[PDB]
């Protein structure tokens, strides 16, 4: 098992699935297209800002 | 494989794949069939012979 972990804005959690584009998924954080995992978020509003 | 994502790009690629492999299933088997059927008439012509 392994862990990532990060904090991005909310309108690109969802460049974060297997193969999307824009400037988190191609520039930042890749995972590959064969994922075989879980993904989670949990908005962090008060903790992070 | 371009425009759709990657995880239903397969839902698809394999129903075209699966679709030209049956192609070629009726096309082998229509084959083997007139070639028993020539064989039966290739073995009238060595008996006429």
């Amino acid at each position: 098992v392994y862990a990532d972990s990060f904090v991005i804005r909310g309108d690109e959690v969802r460049q974060i699935a297997p193969g999307q584009t824009g400037n988190i998924a191609d520039y930042n954080y890749k995972l590959p297209d064969d994922f075989t995992g879980c993904v989670i978020a949990w908005n962090s509003n008060k903790l992070d800002s | 494989f371009s425009r759709l994502d990657p995880p239903e790009a397969e839902v698809q690629i394999d129903r075209l794949i699966t679709g030209r492999l049956q192609s070629l299933q009726t096309y082998v088997t229509q084959q083997l069939i007139r070639a028993a059927e020539i064989r039966a008439s290739a073995n009238l012509a060595a008996t006429k012979m």
